[PDB]
């Protein structure tokens, strides 16, 4: 097999498809968006995967698929995976509250915890790339 | 005609994992219509209506909507709309997670000294303070079993001298409770309380 | 929409200070460019003494008139009325106040102190529980060095009913180490109608005695 | 020097004048009335004084000048004087509260404590009678 096929308007990278949505939305409204698009908020696991995203990330900042169940204190990707690869901007996560149980990605590709009721102009979705036989 | 909208109880949310919010409105031809809507536009679950006549010729009608655990925590805004023959311009109430700093509650629990002429009864007190946000659930325990809510009475969260909030809870107790098992637990469910969203103090009548 | 309030005097002002005052508070939920006219009148038709406005932090005007009353005059059952000449309600406001007439009960005083919480070595919080009293009118005070702590320093709940016939309040007071390392005794005072002698019940409270 | 002069509408007895007012009044409103008539509510001190009043006492009931500073728990006449003479009806004072820091007189002349905001159709004032130089 070979996996790099994406449905229209989706950008490919490795075995996954990525949609870079734009529009003033809260974190959970940004989560909804991705569901409706049959993907999910993005889950970053490799430095290369982040490097890709850094190039397409809006300057305004972007919503990523990382937060916690509170009944944690520990961040977890919307796909269920834990944090293996991390790209925290310095002094972040400022978490432990504060609050900021949702993580955003800067222009720089760096992550910072911001409050979830804050509205940001971009979010990144992901889904599994499809394959050519 | 005022209107109100209350957040879920941190107990329903964090422990029971089935939070509910309630729209309370405090009267003539009762064509009242409580409407529920999500700020996302997603479908809301079915809510429980109940109307009641109060002991002063006022109708008190409440709608209780059950919400998603994750959906609530993550910051969804829920809304309540009312249209009515004795109302001029429809009341529109909204509720969302209070997005701010967190501080875990300090729990302390007392039983009152013996009062002359009152042997077989005592009063237990519980001070829960320096927490935020104000949303907090207070409960009293005895022999594995959680005491009924009517049994005790807990204050509306007031601001502390610092940044936090404080509540007091008051609990009258019989001799047979404490002689059986002389231990009463004051439990706080709060957002910031780790681990598993619980702070509690145990207190004995003359330990 | 618009409401108004008229509050009895403070058991402290009445029974001890012997110069009670009532206050008529009117909360305007949107102030218009007019005046409010708070008028005072006694139900007997006797002359009222001369009585004593603020922008709240949400564009609502709160104006309060403090009428000083007779000590004996009040206790005996005189009804005082507040007549507020508003530019937006078809007619006037008639708030009326009198001595709450029925059963008495002396308040039960309890004073505790909080155990030490790590990282707050320099401060503790003293609680007072005042319960099983009636009527709800009660004054709650904290003492040190046999002078009274100012009002701001502590915080006391509105009287709620008890499971039985009484009423109860809690008062909460944060104290600095400087304070208890001067005289380690703090008095919780409750001035209540039914408390004898001298209308006072008090408990004393020590940070680790 | 003899004391029995009363101003009009005042009935005398021994060395005091007595006015037996009528009209629905609360106790404190009953108090005011006598001040305005330059007397005070009645202060009963002798069984003879009580006998005299019993015969003029409204059968509906009357307000008398007995109550307490609260900061007492003990009744005191409006003149300041303590209770030497008492004419308590059976069961009374029901005070210690209750209530009923005001003392009323029945038709029978007997005393009972009733609430102060309670309204009664009669009240009794007194004042010192005035006198007459000897000749
Ligand atoms: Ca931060
Ligand atoms: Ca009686």
């Amino acid at each position: 097999f070979v996996c790099n096929t994406c449905p229209e308007k989706w950008i490919n990278f490795q075995r996954k498809c990525y949609y870079f949505g734009k529009g003033t939305k809260q974190w959970v409204h940004a989560r909804y968006a991705c569901d409706d698009m049959e993907g999910q908020l993005v889950s970053i696991h490799s430095p290369e995967e982040q490097d890709f995203l850094t190039k397409h990330a809006s300057h305004t900042g972007s919503w990523i698929g990382l937060r916690n169940l509170d009944l944690k204190g520990e961040f977890i990707w919307v796909d269920g995976s834990h944090v293996d690869y991390s790209n925290w901007a310095p002094g972040e996560p400022t978490s432990r509250s504060q609050g900021e149980d949702c993580v955003m990605m800067r222009g720089s590709g760096r992550w910072n915890d911001a409050f979830c009721d804050r509205k940001l102009g971009a979010w990144v979705c992901d889904r599994l790339a499809t394959c050519t036989p | 005609v005022s209107a109100y909208l209350s957040r879920p109880s941190p107990f329903d949310l964090f422990i029971r994992k089935s939070p509910t919010i309630t729209c309370l409105v405090v009267p003539s031809k009762g064509t009242v219509q409580l409407t529920w809507s999500r700020a996302s536009g997603k479908p809301v679950q079915h809510s429980t209506r109940k109307e009641e006549k109060q002991r002063n010729g006022t109708l008190t009608v409440t709608s209780t909507l059950p919400v998603g655990t994750r959906d609530w925590i993550e910051g969804e805004t829920y809304q309540c709309r009312v249209t009515h023959p004795h109302l001029p311009r429809a009341l529109m109430r909204s509720t969302t997670k209070t997005s701010g700093p967190r501080a875990a509650p300090e729990v302390y629990a007392f039983a009152t000294p013996e009062w002359p002429g009152s042997r077989d009864k005592r009063t237990l007190a519980c001070l829960i303070q320096n927490f935020m946000p104000e949303d907090i659930s207070v409960q009293w325990l005895h022999n594995e079993v959680q005491l009924p809510d009517a049994r005790h009475s807990t204050t509306q969260p007031r601001k502390t001298k610092g940044s936090g909030f404080f509540v007091f809870s008051r609990l009258e107790v019989t001799r047979a409770e404490w002689e059986q098992k002389d231990e009463f637990i004051c439990r706080a469910v709060h957002e910031a309380a780790s681990p598993s969203q619980t702070v509690q103090r145990a207190v004995s009548v003359n330990p």
